[PDB]
RNA sequence: GUCUCGAGCCCUAGACAGCCGGGAGGUGAGCUUAGAAGCAGCUACCCUCUAAGAAAAGCGUAACAGCUUACCGGCCGAGGU
């Protein structure tokens, strides 16, 4: 099979070996697309994903590579943005961005600050009880958002009662 | 070739005489 | 606006309560004209264009109560 | 998990899925009940407008409200089940 992806006018995509780089006004994303017998190439104005095999496993990755590239197109132009809301009941949760990591203090009254490092060129902006995770790499942004929600994970007690934490409000 | 589609094409042609595809259809006869 | 069907029937029928099992327990009766009058009051409540169809709607809340016709 | 072979049905008169829009009136059916208005129970389950739209398939409410299934329309476009 063969699938052709017409790259947007705003974008220009270069590729060497198994690596593809996509640059736009919003940034650049480079990815490795490696799978048995699947060739990815830049044919002037279109990215081509092809293979001589058509078995279930091959088709799976071909479809996967497509969305990966399309997501990169979207990331270098419109970008990716995840919205989050910090909710708390008794203890005022302090969420701050310090360096290249988001820090959360006084979680459930905890003396020790919970923290996580931000992935790649992902930007985290906080406005009161609202957070916005953004960047050109959906992988990096998605994880950073997820890591923030996972950071307030609680296993010890009943979550239905202890609902404090930062949650994903809007997903792109 | 469902009958309801044929019957609809006729009913449409009838009101024109006195789905978008069934309208387009009923305009080419 | 104008009172519901279930009520406008119980008046010109002479009965108050319907039947536990309709079309099986003919509680009341209604002349054709009796239904023609009930079709003259619900002009706004009904969607029909002609008085003919207006009747059909009204004549659909009677046989399901035991309100035979003649 | 994956490969191969067969049968039936649906599909460019646009299928399958997804997304958007519509999901309307008589009427909150009758009964039971202080109340029950799709959705406690019993019975019936009828016709209008129309391209559709149940006397309501599933949640939801003290009962309403609210959220969707059926059903129809559009977007899309090739196989689908
Ligand atoms: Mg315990």
């Amino acid at each position: 099979p063969r699938v052709e992806l017409e790259i947007p006018e705003d974008v220009d995509a270069e590729q060497d070996h198994l690596d593809i780089t996509v640059e736009g006004d919003n940034g650049s994303v480079t990815r490795r697309l490696w799978y048995p017998d699947i060739d990815v190439s830049v044919d002037g104005d279109t990215v081509v994903i092809e293979s001589d095999e058509d078995n279930a496993k091959t088709m799976s990755t071909i479809g996967t590579f497509q969305s990966h590239i399309e997501n990169m197109f979207h990331g270098v132009t419109e970008g990716w943005e995840y919205g989050m809301e910090v909710f708390y009941s008794h203890f005022p949760m302090q969420v701050n961005v310090e360096g290249d990591e988001v820090v959360i203090e006084n979680f459930l009254g905890e003396k020790a600050p919970r923290r996580t490092t931000i992935h790649g060129d992902t930007d985290v902006e906080i406005d009161g009880e609202e957070l916005t995770v953004s960047g050109p790499d959906i992988e990096a942004v998605g994880q950073t958002a997820a890591d923030i929600e996972q950071l307030t994970r609680i296993n010890d007690k009943d979550v239905r009662v202890f609902q404090d934490g930062v949650y994903i409000t809007r997903k792109p | 070739i469902p009958e309801w589609k044929q019957e609809e094409v006729d009913a449409i042609v009838e009101m024109i005489e006195s789905r978008n595809t069934l309208l387009e259809r009923a305009l080419d006869d | 606006g104008v009172p519901p069907t279930a009520e406008l029937i119980k008046d010109e029928a002479g009965f108050e309560t319907g039947s536990g099992e309709p079309q099986e327990d003919f509680v009341a009766d209604l002349s054709v004209d009796q239904v023609k009058q009930i079709a003259e009051q619900k002009h706004p409540d009904l969607l029909s264009y002609d008085l003919t169809n207006a009747a059909k709607e009204v004549v659909g809340t009677c046989t399901s109560l035991g309100v035979t016709i003649e």
